[PDB]
């Protein structure tokens, strides 16, 4: 398995990014994928969640109505589209693999390697 | 009994065919599972049974 | 649905044996996994829902509890196996991580 | 069998007092004991539990860390030992018999008569 | 494990019978025990373990059920035995009792 994301930088305090996550080696449908941030110097803590396809994307605190997360399978990636942002949730991002559909899924996770983002 | 728990006794809740009457087994070793060669590991559904 | 890592920083030598527990709010069976995070890497994992550990993990890890407590388990790591562990559970949405405990000397 | 109890009477919130249950008749090990308090106007609710020697002390809500029961059957006797008390536990108490430890033991139950504490 | 006795205080006659009911949150078996407190005495038990009543109590006073609904009946008492009635289990520790049921007339 292999992840690999991309859409960090520098932003102002109002702007939008795109939070990009591409995924191969496993078969990106009929798997539950899920972001999670970490401000350095804290621990870990979860984002916005979406069920193998856009029916149900649960949210977390403080982030409900400015993160739109969705995949599509067609082109076998993953986004948050960071918008309007704040300058508190500079961090790192991570997108995770939950797991897991059908009986037959063999559940197996991996997480990706990182991507910073910082404001002004 | 106590509270805490009281831990002198164990049993078996794991073998391989039906035990014969009135013999017994004290062959405490690895229990394993299926066609994966274990064999005295743990973890990866291995026991102590 | 929080978790929680009670024991704060410890100061096991390169040796001995080191015991790390793990809570829980309500009842999780079998879903927790561990992360090793070293200062400033990508957190890796350990262990596949609370019993076997992951490909490249030796066998000095264990992993074990069950009920609402659980346990990571150093036999006797190396001279640098010194970081942060994470418990995660995957029972429900989403996976919440807890607190987090360091190991210094 | 018989019981007395004794060590009833008037305290201050945040003294202590010795709650005696002293025993005959039947033997007094091979039984387990236990107390039960009332407030006057209540119904009955129990205390503490002691099993046959100190080895294993059950509690009650909000009364663990105040008391500390203990039995001597080398003395025959049973304690509670109220300690560092509240004004809102002022009851009567009773001290009584589980019963059986072996297979012959024959468990009959028996209670006390009472002992009354009163606050400031 | 939690009994109760859901029947409230009742207006019976010195004479009639009384059939008074005891539940409990899980299996109890032949494990209970009742008990009749007065207005200010001690709590005089009644019926050892569902089936037998101890000494200096009457025939008339009966004490049957199972399973987890228990039941003690008087036939016909007297001109007196009105009081507060309690049910107590000595399965496990340790023995609740429950809340309690008066009568009146
Ligand atoms: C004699 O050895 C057998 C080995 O198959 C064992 O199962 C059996 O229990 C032994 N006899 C007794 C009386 O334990």
């Amino acid at each position: 398995v292999q992840l690999v994301e991309s859409g960090g930088g520098v932003v102002q305090p109002g702007t939008s990014l795109r939070l990009s996550c591409a995924a191969s080696g496993f078969s990106f449908s009929h798997y539950v994928m899920y972001w999670v941030r970490q401000a350095p110097g804290k621990g870990l803590d979860w984002v916005a969640i979406i069920s193998f396809d856009g029916s149900s994307q649960y949210y977390a605190d403080s982030v409900k109505g400015r993160f739109t997360i969705s995949r599509d399978n067609s082109k076998d990636t993953l986004y948050l589209q960071m918008h309007s942002l704040r300058p508190e949730d500079t961090a790192v991002y991570y997108c995770a693999i939950h797991g897991g559909t059908y009986y037959y899924d063999k559940n197996i996770l991996a997480w990706g390697q990182g991507t910073l983002v910082t404001v002004s | 009994s106590k509270v805490g728990g009281n831990y002198n006794y164990r049993y078996r809740l794991f073998r391989k065919s039906n035990l014969k009457p009135f013999e017994r087994d004290i062959s405490t070793e690895i229990y394993q599972a299926g066609s994966k060669p274990c064999n005295g590991v743990e973890g990866f559904n291995c026991y102590f049974p | 649905i929080r978790m929680t890592q009670s024991p704060p920083t410890l100061s096991l030598s390169p040796g001995e044996r080191a015991t790390l527990s793990c809570r829980a709010s309500q009842s999780v069976t079998n879903y927790l996994v561990w992360y090793q995070q070293k200062p400033g890497q990508a957190p890796r994992l350990l262990i596949y829902d609370t019993f076997n550990r992951a490909t490249g993990i030796p066998a000095r890890f264990s992993g074990s509890g069950s009920g609402t407590d659980f346990t990571l388990t150093i036999s006797s790591l190396e001279p640098e196996d010194f970081a942060v562990y994470y418990c995660q559970q995957r029972s429900n949405w989403p996976p919440t991580f807890g607190q987090g405990t360091k190991v210094d000397i």
